[PDB]
């Protein structure tokens, strides 16, 4: 996954 | 899903991601009912057996997605959890009956083109649209097999099953808060949800007033896609009253 | 009030590429 703010 | 196919995108704007904060990952599917609230199956926060009980700062909602892994900006919400509301008399002991939970969102979720609420049945969407063999929708980014991982959010139409064929298949009791759906060995097509899409939606378009509405919720099954058995969902309108007592209350 | 009817296909009067599949099932 692809990181969140 | 397995043997499902790429969505298009807004094909289902009440998809709701479950995703755990640590470590990241996909928790389970769920969905959009009104800007505030987010329906999924209770086994996705609260299984004993497995040792799951997530509380609301475990994990996040992640609205308005299409790519499973990409953070989508300027397209995708991400919202915190107020509040988890499980069925009190949800089943996890035996046979998972009663397999529903609310999430109250912190704080409501503008929608977009993207992100839209789906109905829920009321008594005579229910008589009128859950009959054996009128097909319902799944969708969600779980597995592509029983034994990876899809690109996008996938989507499969499945026609609901006979409930004495539901029960011959399994040695499992089910209940009438439980439908199941899926084609038989001798239809030829094929399709079915698997780990990672519980908790989503199963939806039907009424063709009455042209509106989708959720009537089952991806609850259980026994392997993904196999010959001769059925995928099991929780029947929302049975346990409509359960989710306007919660609403109404909180 | 607007439950269900999604921005990019019952709201501009456009159906995804399967729906017909569920109404054809609807009989
Ligand atoms: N093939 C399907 N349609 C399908 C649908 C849902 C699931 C679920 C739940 C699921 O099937 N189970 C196992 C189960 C089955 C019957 C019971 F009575 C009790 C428990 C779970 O614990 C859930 C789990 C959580 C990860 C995915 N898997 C598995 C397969
Ligand atoms: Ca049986
Ligand atoms: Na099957």
């Amino acid at each position: 996954f692809e990181e969140i703010p | 899903i397995v043997e499902g196919s790429d969505a298009e995108i807004g094909m289902s704007p009440w998809q709701v991601m479950l995703f755990r904060k640590s470590p990241q990952e996909l928790l389970c599917g769920a969905s959009l009912i009104s800007d505030r609230w987010v329906l999924t199956a209770a086994h996705c926060l609260l299984y004993p057996p497995w040792d799951k009980n997530f509380t609301e700062n475990d994990l996040l909602v992640r609205i308005g997605k299409h790519s499973r892994t990409r953070y989508e900006r300027n397209i995708e919400k991400i919202s915190m959890l107020e509040k988890i509301y499980i069925h009190p008399r949800y089943n996890w002991r035996e046979n998972l009956d009663r397999d529903i939970a609310l999430m109250k969102l912190k704080k409501p979720v503008a929608f977009s083109d993207y992100i839209h609420p789906v109905c829920l049945p009321d008594r005579e969407t229910a008589a009128s649209l859950l009959q054996a063999g009128y097909k319902g929708r799944v969708t969600g980014w779980g597995n592509l097999k029983e034994t990876g991982q899809p690109s996008v959010l996938q989507v499969v139409n499945l026609p609901i099953v006979e409930r004495p064929v539901c029960k011959d298949s399994t040695r499992i009791r089910i209940t009438d808060n439980m439908f199941c759906a899926g084609y038989k060995p001798d239809e030829g097509k094929r399709g079915d949800a698997c780990e990672g899409d519980s908790g989503g939606p199963f939806v039907m378009k009424s063709p009455f007033n042209n509106r989708w509405y959720q009537m089952g919720i991806v609850s259980w099954g026994e392997g993904c896609d196999r010959d001769g058995k059925y995928g099991f969902y929780t029947h929302v309108f049975r346990l409509k009253k359960w989710i306007q007592k919660v609403i109404d209350q909180f | 009030a607007d439950c269900g009817l999604r921005p990019l296909f019952e709201k501009k009067s456009l159906e995804d590429k399967t729906e017909r599949e569920l109404l054809e099932s609807y009989i």
